[PDB]
């Protein structure tokens, strides 16, 4: 019927003033435009054909044609930014705002799928799609009682859409229209469709990655103990963004650390630092590395949730991007921590596992660990125990791996290494 | 970032 | 110390 058309068989139907022949001829489009291998979306631009699909989407007493209309928008603002300008270009961000409000829920669904394209494209787009007022009529489409008596696919798509409009930097999304969605995020934060639970994790995922200023206004709505939860899960696809959540929000105060510790997270790290997916256990390190990095009785709980082993653990052997996160967590330790605590760390065996990434091509991670050498052997010396400190490296290989780094480039691998054994090893 | 909807 |  509408199957495969030529691109100048479309444009000969919606060229013509037949609203029937329009409808037709605009499903064909949408059926190109739909279609697996390659969608011909340029050869739609270049034959003029937005002007005249976004002109459909006012057709108040054609649902069909306000439909098929939006759906092949939707399809060009899905591809590169400059097919999405294309789509933004012909007006269509008003007259897809207008449908929001539609009887048609299909009709408002399609809608809602291409603000989400358009915003998604970058901050300019996003912020526009603000200026022109989606937010309030996207809000509205969720203020109901209870989430669950929404249809599956249209709660899902209006959950993607706003975390668009949560998404992307330089400038992150306006504070007031953050403040705005933000209490509706925090009740689909509580949702049990999973993949729901994914885009609002992602959401706050992007509302985090700021200042401590964006990380208090999550905050503030107590969504921590939800998110700890979420970075529990057995979906993948929800523990990837609830653990960069988590992440995002450690690197802010230690207030707002504390709040994450206080929630039960660093319970759940045994797993996630020894999680078969790379990223896990590497973003997991790197939070921990945050953690590390706060106060002594902050790193107190990592070492009362028998965290320290684990980082021993993904010294001694993980992807090397995961090791030098591992590096900076005994750095950021050894930098803020007691003597005691220090000490702990070598207990558990951390000096041997750090000299052998002292061979590592990395120049980075030889100065983040010789800055964790030089600690370790500070709380040595208010102990005494320096030199039966130093005993212990050179015979795990180690003196062999810092007497040669004293002829090293950079310099301050050099300087570093020299001082270290001009100190310790007379 | 973007989705296309198939069918 | 913390990063990013």
């Amino acid at each position: 019927g509408t199957v495969n058309w030529s691109v100048e068989d479309i444009v000969k139907g919606i060229n013509s003033n037949n609203l029937e022949s329009q409808l037709q001829a605009t499903q064909a489009a949408r059926k190109l435009l739909s279609r697996e291998k390659q969608p011909p979306i340029d050869n739609i631009i270049r034959a003029g054909l937005i002007p005249k699909f976004v002109s459909f989407l006012g057709k108040t007493d054609c649902s069909p044609i306000q439909f098929e209309s939006a759906w092949a928008l939707t399809n060009i603002a899905s591809g590169t930014s400059e097919q999405t300008k294309a789509v933004v270009d012909g007006g269509a961000i008003p007259a897809f705002i207008s449908l929001l409000a539609s009887p048609h829920a299909h009709i408002s669904e399609q809608a809602v799928w291409a603000l989400g394209n358009i915003a998604g494209d970058g901050s300019a787009f996003r912020d526009l799609v603000i200026k022109h007022g989606a937010i309030d009529p996207l809000l509205a489409l969720l203020a109901v009682p209870d989430l669950s008596t929404l249809a599956c696919g249209y709660l899902r798509n209006l959950t993607w859409t706003l975390s668009n409009l949560c998404r992307n930097k330089n400038p992150a999304p306006p504070l007031d229209a953050v403040e705005q969605i933000l209490p509706t995020l925090v009740r689909l934060l509580h949702h049990n469709d999973p993949e729901v639970l994914a885009d609002s994790c992602w959401a706050i995922s992007y509302l985090t990655d700021g200042p401590n200023e964006r990380i208090e206004m999550v905050v503030k709505k107590g969504v921590v103990p939800q998110l700890v939860k979420l970075l529990g899960a057995t979906e993948l696809p929800i523990v990837t963004p609830a653990l960069r959540a988590i992440g995002n929000i450690v690197t802010g105060t230690d207030e707002q650390t504390q709040k994450v510790i206080d929630a039960g997270a660093l319970a759940v790290f045994p797993s996630l630092l020894t999680n078969p997916k790379t990223n896990i256990q590497k973003e997991a390190t790197w939070t921990m590395s945050n953690i590390t990095a706060g106060r002594q009785d902050q790193i107190q709980q990592v070492v009362n949730h028998g965290l320290v082993p684990f980082l021993v653990g993904v010294l001694s052997k993980a992807d090397f991007k995961t090791q030098k996160e591992a590096a900076w967590a005994i750095t950021n330790y050894t930098s803020g921590g007691t003597v005691e605590q220090i000490v702990y760390l070598v207990h558990c065996g951390i000096i041997e596992p750090l000299m052998n990434l002292l061979s590592a091509k990395d120049t980075k991670i030889i100065q983040v660990i010789l800055d964790a050498i030089s600690n370790i052997f500070q709380a040595a010396e208010k102990l005494g125990e320096t030199e039966k400190l130093s005993i212990m490296i050179e015979e795990c290989g180690g003196l062999d791996k810092i007497e040669a780094l004293q002829r090293h480039e950079n310099e301050s691998v050099y300087k570093a290494s020299l001082n270290l054994i001009e100190k310790y090893f007379s | 970032p973007r989705k296309v909807k198939a069918d």
